[PDB]
């Protein structure tokens, strides 16, 4: 399981490359949602 | 005299790393302690200041020859290199002798032949050698030992040789043992009592 | 000099697809050129590629069809493929070995010289110091070139980059500081190609009155590949002759070397050479190292030369042999990217990727202005935190954002819509788009300029 | 109004930190692996080559 | 004592020859005087290399990663002089050490070693970035020789079920600590924190070791019953009543 | 019947000859008797197989995998052996079986047999590991029956718009599988389960066919029709609507 299967091509490591650059930026938005959502969650607690 | 530039100049005996290398910089020489005899490596991507390091070396240290080395540096790069290392400046006895009589050069643009980008650091590494065995501590850099192994890569391709893992041919980690293993502190060989070391620091440009 | 007769022959031994054995020769040459005169009465020519014994074995650039096996001739030189050469050459144009291909008569040999070109002593190089104006505002103001610097650029295949290389030709120049603009010179070199993109190129460089400055080489696809490989090497023999033998700072611009790569593959596929990486012979390294490493100026002359090449990335791989080792031997690059193109705006230049290492240098006070590399940083860094706030709105929607989110965001519109947006035809001055620059930063309050020092601020800003 | 919408607030943080941790030590080293092998496969396919 | 050396600076076809006359002097010894030897190769990666190197000059026909083809055999004669011999008091043990090119552990070298010798001893570079001056990590690190020496009348009668009872602790350990990493603290069981804590102790305690302590295998043993009575005595799986009524208390 | 049997003991070189044995056989019962002939061969990576034994035996240019660079011209030899023929009866059929090496649909054997054969009938491993007797997917399949079936003579004229809203259909539904093991079940809407619900129907009745099983073409197209009355009528974009209004209900 640790490896996805595929087998090796130039294709393969076309959409393996997309893949791991939409990965990427999906979790820099996630994580900007979560700070996001942090900041509300201090600034209520506020008082 | 002539010496051939594949063999290792012989000597009486080696000694262990006893004295500390010395760097005018603070953060190097404090943490990240260095040895008369030692090895070093370093990145050497654009957009740092190794230059500064270079001049560091070159004006405050315990050796007193010091040589730099070339392998092809995409030319007007080192032009800056010729440029202005001959106007750097030392102290002694407060006379700027600024004609870095301490430091002799070879460099290599990437037109010159294969042969000798590949033997340069051959080159360094035998003169360095010799002004050991004189009886001094000297000490040595690098441009980038990555367009060295290219350019090794390249030769071997020429005459069609099996390429091993990730194309570079077998050589590459018995040559480089091989080229750091010639460092060290040691005994010189002659009659008249002495010793001598040879510090070296490289390049690496991943 | 040559005071022999030349030779003929008709011995023939055989042939073997673009190659010709012959034998019984005298002390042959090793590149020396030769001539072919089919049975029929038709005229070639070709050069000699290994020597063997008695034995030399031949390339003909325009094909082996034909050839008869006893009833051909052929003639030696006796040397080396010499280019004639004169300064009078601008104005005209030339199919890669020299013919002219528009009515002009045959070149003048005011000198001979070898094409092969030689290697350059380091201790001469002089770092470069001043910029070349090009009036395009990412490549002047955003970015640089010095007296020297050598920067390629990167496109994908279907992109408008013959586009951006004529706008080039047609508008550069040097900076006007109040021995003047007459020194500075073109050759462009445009190496295979359609007939689409070359009737372009010498129709428009004629229509806008440039011709007196430009010294142009074509070579279609269907030419023959070792005309593509030999076109080059003249281009930067001419060029290194109008430069330092004659005072001139010379803007040279070669377009796709990925089909001199290809011709190279050729070559050595003819040799019978074993293929390494991705089918290129090692030794391209060094071959394109030739190519390359003719720029900068040198101390007792006055002149530069500067080479500014195209290259087309095969699937946007920055990893494949041709870019890698192409930056790993040049000094920045600018990139070119298919969101920009889709978004109808004529130069696609992307302005993040791209660097040039000699910025500093290349401006200044003495230069176009001092405020420059200050207005050029804080540009830069803005933009980044622009599309980094367009990310931010992607999600936190338009009423969750402050007043500094929506500056950053209006600034970046108004910036792909007036900084990169040139025109086919504009030919802005560099004063013309630090302007530009000026009058988009005033957009944000005096506080969020970090990039720019109080003085020049309160100089210019107000 | 207030301590009602921080629990609604503070539970889906924990279902966002929870979802980004999950993507960011699962699927990248899997791509990463897998990218190498291809690497390596293709290098070997061009040395028998 | 006795040493052969080589330098880096030797010439790199020697070292092709280097281990074999080691390995006849050991024989030589045991098989002609009843000494027992122990024999020790430094880095057997460089002895890899001449070959490949010597392979690549002669054009043989390459395999995993242009690697010769015939590496099998001779590293089989290099690894094959060892055990004992009827009628002879002698021994030959080998403990060669060997340089992964990096973390991969498929790599053809290692790979070819697996098959020869029975078992093999693994050091973790994670485990060195803890300060932990064996760091040796247990689970790749199998002998296929745990029968013959193992049990009453050689060590002590508990010891395999002892040794397999641990594994499993420490794999259950891993698990949770991998699931700990990605669905955070809250969600975890009381199992799973006992399981952490073993961990704990057991990486505090057993593997942990001066540069010259020697302990003896029966306070080994003590100390892993130390650590395994933390668990509560009906979730050892892995172990016979009998023994669990003989030594939990 | 006529058998032709070449068994894996017997020597490899006869595997050369034996399909052409087959087929002129073949071919003289269809241009000489007018009878119709169905063809079947099997497992010609065996076939391939042993014109490698022969290019290697002779050092000829290897091309793609070992494989000789004619094989190309071969295999069109040996396909091009059906189809009908004016001023006579009867006709060839050609089936022929391709065993797999691993599983990759990129090897050169099924690329140069798929430039050749106008379709492919796919067998997949994961419908065998769930059950399902003819584990056949229809996304890689394809086949030219475009001018075939069609109504005026055949099975009926919705037939093949039928066809391609199925096809669409569960296209779309393996992509709803495809986002459902990224996020949870939350983030479904009615059509992701209406989606999922319909792949798990398809795959339970429509492909699952027991042997024996005799199904007309109209009870075929009916159990089509019975699973697309599961979405409403608005999201069934392929069909017109002419058929939409008639068959629909």
């Amino acid at each position: 399981k640790d490896r996805i299967e595929i087998f090796p091509s130039r294709m393969a490591q076309t959409i393996m490359k997309a893949r791991l650059k939409g990965a990427q930026t999906g979790r820099n938005l996630l994580k900007k949602k979560s700070d996001a959502l942090t900041l509300r969650f201090r600034q209520i607690l506020k008082k | 005299q002539v010496w051939p530039v594949r063999q290792v100049r012989p000597v009486t005996e080696k000694l262990p790393a006893n004295h500390p290398l010395l760097t005018g910089q603070r953060v190097l020489d404090a943490l990240f302690p260095c040895v008369q005899g030692g090895t070093t490596a370093i990145p050497g991507a654009f957009g740092c200041g190794k230059t500064v390091i270079s001049q560091s070396l070159s004006k405050y240290s315990n050796s007193d020859v010091i040589i730099y080395v070339g392998c092809g540096e995409r030319g007007n790069e080192m032009s800056e290199v010729l440029r202005d290392f001959p106007e750097l400046t030392m102290e002694v006895d407060g006379k700027v002798e600024s004609i870095m009589k301490r430091t002799a050069l070879v460099a290599n643009t990437s037109n010159m032949p294969v042969a000798a980008r590949e033997a340069s650091i051959y080159t360094g590494i035998t003169l360095s050698e010799y002004f050991r065995d004189m009886g001094y501590h000297v000490s040595m850099m690098a441009d980038s030992t990555s367009r060295w192994a290219e350019a090794l890569r390249e030769i071997s391709g020429r005459l069609a040789e099996m390429p091993a893992d990730s194309g570079y041919p077998a050589y590459l980690g018995a040559r480089l043992a091989s080229f750091y293993e010639r460092a060290g502190r040691v005994k010189c060989l002659g009659n008249p009592e002495r010793e001598g070391s040879v510090s070296i620091v490289g390049a690496v440009s991943p | 000099y040559l005071s022999q007769p030349r030779l003929t022959y008709k011995t023939v031994s055989g042939v073997n697809g673009p190659l010709v054995i012959l034998d019984h020769v005298k002390f042959p040459r090793y590149a020396e050129i030769v001539h072919l005169t089919l049975p029929d009465g038709t005229k070639r020519s070709g050069q000699v590629l290994e020597v063997s014994g008695s034995k030399a074995v031949v390339q003909v650039f325009e094909g082996t069809s034909g050839i008869d096996a006893k009833k051909t001739s052929c003639e030696f030189t006796g040397d080396i493929l010499r280019t004639p050469v004169s300064e009078d050459m601008l104005g005209r144009v030339f199919n890669g070995s020299g013919k002219p291909i528009d009515r002009g008569p045959v070149v003048l040999a005011e000198d001979f010289l070898d094409i092969m070109g030689q290697p350059i002593n380091p201790q001469c190089r002089i770092y470069p110091e001043e910029m070349i104006q090009t009036g395009i505002s990412a490549i002047d103001g955003m970015n640089s070139i010095a007296r020297g610097q050598k920067i390629p650029i990167f496109s994908a295949a279907g992109l408008p980059h013959n586009e951006i290389a004529a706008q080039i030709c047609r508008q550069a120049g040097l900076v006007k500081k109040s021995y003047s603009e007459e020194n500075f010179a073109i050759v462009f070199a445009a190496m295979g190609v359609n007939m689409e993109t070359a009737r372009f190129f010498k129709s428009d460089f004629e229509e806008n009155g440039s011709m007196d400055n430009v010294c142009l080489f074509l070579n279609l696809a269907n030419d023959p590949t070792i005309e593509r490989i030999i076109t080059p090497r003249l281009a930067l023999t001419t060029a290194e002759f109008l430069a330092y033998q004659c005072e001139k700072h010379v803007l040279v611009i070669l377009t796709d070397m990925s089909s001199y790569a290809e011709a190279l593959r050729e070559v050595s596929a003819a040799r019978e050479e074993v293929p390494g990486r991705r089918g290129f012979p090692g030794y391209m390294y060094t071959d394109l190292a030739t190519i390359y490493e003719r720029a900068g100026r040198v101390e007792g002359r006055n002149g530069s030369i500067t080479q500014i090449p195209i290259l087309t990335m095969p699937n946007d791989d920055i990893t494949h042999p041709i870019p890698d080792l192409t930056g790993y031997i040049t000094e920045g690059q600018i990139y070119v990217d298919r969101q920009l193109h889709n978004r109808q705006i004529y130069p696609p230049i992307n302005v993040l990727p791209s660097l040039s290492r000699l910025m500093k240098s290349a401006i200044g006070e003495g230069m176009t202005r001092k405020d420059h590399a200050d207005v050029s940083n804080q540009l830069y860094a803005c933009y980044a935190i622009g599309k980094d706030v367009q990310a931010m709105k992607a999600v936190v929607g338009e009423e969750a954002l402050t007043s500094d989110d929506l500056l950053y965001l209006e600034f970046l519109q108004k910036f792909e819509k007036n900084f990169i947006t040139q025109g086919p035809y504009e030919n802005r001055t560099v004063y013309e788009t630090l302007d530009i620059g000026w009058q988009l930063l005033r957009i944000f309050p005096k506080e969020m300029l970090k990039r720019i020092p109080q003085s020049t601020l309160s100089e210019f800003y107000p | 109004s207030l301590q009602t919408s921080f629990v609604t607030l503070d539970e889906a943080i924990k279902i966002t930190n929870r979802r980004v941790n999950a993507i960011e030590h699962v699927i990248i080293p899997r791509i990463e692996r897998t990218l190498a092998y291809i690497i390596t496969e293709l290098d070997e396919r061009e040395r028998e080559e």
